[PDB]
């Protein structure tokens, strides 16, 4: 029941700072280390530093020393990583992880936080249904989905029926449009027999623009 | 710092095959070496620690060996759910450093795509744009050709596509192609079609619709 | 070093061969208790702290 829950995706301008949280539960917080690892394009995984949750030790990578600060709060079982003097090249997914028996291995990981650094304007998506019809039904299977268009930056997350529908879902990687905005689709295949009785809602979240949309996808 | 060289950078294997991934450290790391699996869009997950110890819950098909500078991760009988990127991590000396990763792809039998098409929603049409989506579901191998035809004229420069990562259960791919036109251009034509060619299909499959029907 | 010293524990260590035993409680260095015996020849042997034999050896030493 060990869980590390990180704060949501963020967008920042160059020169700003970002502070990502990592809230721990399901173990004695003060007995372990929390480490920060970032995953940036072409650089696989990179250790940023770590700190012992019970106090006394904080270590930073020489690649970030001078602009990274890691702090801990025993009352909330939370660790924070603040990265200052942001540059567009700091765009990456930032993970926290808890140590195992020692800080040499990372037993449990947070879900990651995508931080995008850009001067471009944040834009919320438009969500359109991909309705099941005679042109998306064959062999007893129906396909339906949502088109999540014109947003910036990444990520958009999509769930179906508030996470109750996961089988047969494909949420595609986003494409970059000529406008600099992204678009993605999320589809699901279901029985064509029950389009009249089942309800399919796509739940779209774009944390950088504070957009949360639930779109019921009805047969056409 | 200690350099970690992981080999190979990518590999393709079939379900049931044994997979071997190696990690070499630039100096003796005294078995403070761990292995992680990362699925696309997901966080890394621990597999092995202290070179040979299996993490709680990890299947016995995963094993690790090595000492000094050389370590090996073995998957004894590859399963579809093992599609992922694998990384080694040393912490025999600070700072801890990771290998560059090994991308493990699954080879499987040919699977034809199921093809579906979606006209634009009336909601999007009200905004002045028309996106038409063509979906190719659960196919293998990844090579597939999608062609858009508007009143039988082959289109170019007005579509984008994206493919999923390999499926964790059946090792297939899916592909979504979107044709985007202004509402004015969309209203000038009648027949919208996406033509799919794939190894699994005996002939190209066309899904088409007439605008306003 | 800020790491666990005992990657595995050894069996067949006898009281007569032991010069000293170090018991290290959990903390930032290692989240598990570690027991390291220094033998009369200078060898170091990692011992399982949970083991009833290890507990008996240490209690015998205290007398």
């Amino acid at each position: 029941q060990v869980q590390l829950v990180q704060s949501g995706a963020e967008v920042k301008k160059p020169g700003a700072s970002v502070k990502v949280s990592c809230k721990a539960s399901g173990y004695t917080f003060t007995n372990y280390w929390i480490v920060w690892v970032r995953q940036a394009p072409g650089q696989g995984l990179e250790w940023m530093g770590d700190l012992y949750s019970g106090g006394g030790y904080t270590f930073y990578s020489e690649n970030f020393k001078g602009r990274v600060t890691m702090t801990r709060d025993t009352s909330t079982s939370t660790v924070y990583m603040e990265l200052s003097s942001l540059r567009s090249e700091d765009t990456a997914v930032y993970y926290c992880a808890r140590s195992g028996y020692d800080r040499t291995w990372f037993a449990h990981w947070g879900q990651g936080t995508l931080v995008t650094v850009s001067s471009a304007s944040t834009k919320g998506p438009s969500v359109f249904p991909l309705a099941p019809s005679s042109k998306s039904t064959s062999g007893g299977t129906a396909a339906l989905g949502c088109l999540v268009k014109d947003y910036f930056p990444e990520p958009v997350t999509v769930s179906w029926n508030s996470g109750a529908l996961t089988s047969g879902v494909h949420t595609f990687p986003a494409v970059l449009q000529s406008s600099g905005l992204y678009s993605l689709s999320s589809v699901v295949t279901v029985p064509s027999s029950s389009l009249g009785t089942q309800t399919y809602i796509c739940n779209v979240n774009h944390k950088p623009s504070n957009t949360k949309v639930d779109k019921k996808v009805e047969p056409k | 710092d200690i350099q970690m060289t992981q080999s190979p950078s990518s590999l393709s294997a079939s379900v049931g095959d044994r997979v071997t991934i190696t990690c070499q450290a630039s100096q003796d790391i005294e078995s403070y070496l761990s292995w992680y699996q990362q699925k696309p869009g997901k966080a890394p997950k621990l597999l092995i620690y202290y070179a040979t110890r299996l993490a709680d819950g990890v299947p016995s098909r995963f094993s690790g060996s090595g000492s000094g500078q050389d370590y090996t991760l073995t998957i004894s009988s590859l399963q579809p759910e093992d599609f992922a990127t694998y990384y080694c991590l040393q912490h025999g000396e600070s700072p801890p450093t990771f290998g560059q990763g090994t991308k493990l792809e699954i080879k499987r039998t040919v699977a034809a795509p199921s093809v579906f098409i979606f006209p634009p929603s009336d909601e999007q049409l009200k905004s002045g744009t028309a996106s038409v989506v063509c979906l190719l579901n659960n196919f293998y191998p990844r090579e597939a050709k999608v062609q858009w035809k508007v009143d039988n004229a082959l289109q170019s420069g007005n579509s984008q596509e994206s493919v999923t990562e390999q499926d964790s259960k059946d090792s297939t791919y899916s592909l979504s192609s979107t044709l985007t036109l202004s509402k004015a251009d969309y209203e000038k034509h009648k027949v919208y079609a996406c033509e799919v060619t794939h190894q699994g299909l005996s002939s190209p499959v066309t899904k088409s619709f007439n605008r306003g029907e | 070093e800020l790491r666990c010293q005992c990657l595995q524990t050894l069996q067949g260590i006898h009281l007569k061969n032991i010069q000293s035993v170090k018991v290290k409680s959990p903390g930032p260095h290692c989240a598990q208790t570690e027991v390291i015996a220094t033998l009369k020849n200078g060898q170091k042997a990692c011992l399982n702290p949970a083991s009833p034999m290890v507990k008996k050896i240490i209690e015998k030493m205290l007398k």
